[PDB]
């Protein structure tokens, strides 16, 4: 199991490399060997999609007491929590772990 | 059916189903004679309160009834907190009522 957390895999999801294929300048008339450093300068833009399907253990606790849940707060402030400011740059107020339900041992 | 043979056992659990919650409880149950088995007729005066908006009139009956209009008779805290923490709604389907193991004594 990775230290830093996580699903530790043999194969885990393959990386995915991506190049601008390179366009030459233009070549001079007379013939040379050397390798072409003239190049267009160009940049690619897109969009990419990621579909992951996760599988569920549903909690089945016969605990009486209510649990502690992760919850936003009711109390007035300048911005919301997980939105975006005045700016509009987003931000993520702090750091949200997954253990909030509990077992026995 | 007899003396020696339970007529029924003891089942107060909860099961939560795809949008179905079935819960059930047992409770053991103590019944007195009321009345000295009699139908005594009430009123304020009975009881000697005099005020108009507090009169009334009615009976009082030898039998008991059976309440479990409340919440906490059919949920546990934890089960209240399971239902109220992730669904929009719900609402009763069918109800089932079980007497059993009466003792006279």
């Amino acid at each position: 199991s990775p230290l830093m957390g996580g699903f530790g895999m043999k194969h885990p999801p393959p990386q995915i490399l991506i190049k601008n294929t390179p366009v030459p300048a233009d070549p001079p008339t007379a013939f040379n060997k050397d390798k072409l450093n003239s190049f267009i300068t160009q940049y690619s833009t897109g969009q990419v999609s990621v579909e992951i399907e996760w599988e569920l253990q549903k909690e089945n606790s016969k605990r009486w007491n209510p649990e502690i849940q992760y919850t936003s707060n009711y109390y007035k402030s300048n911005n919301v929590e997980f939105a975006v400011n005045t700016e509009g740059v987003y931000s993520e107020p702090r750091p949200i772990g997954t253990r909030y339900l509990t077992r026995n041992l | 059916d007899g003396v020696g043979s339970s007529s029924g056992n003891w089942h107060c659990d909860s099961q939560w189903l795809g949008d179905r919650v079935i819960t059930t409880s047992t409770r053991t149950w103590a019944l007195p004679t009321y009345n000295n088995h009699l139908y005594k007729q009430i009123s304020n005066s009975t009881s000697g309160g005099s005020s108009n908006d507090n009169a009334y009139f009615g009976y009082s009956t030898p039998w008991g009834y059976f309440d479990f209009n409340r919440f906490h008779c059919h949920f546990s805290p934890r089960d209240w907190q399971r239902l109220i923490n992730n669904n929009w709604g719900f609402r009763p389907k069918r109800l089932n009522f079980k007497l059993f193991n009466i003792q006279v004594k």
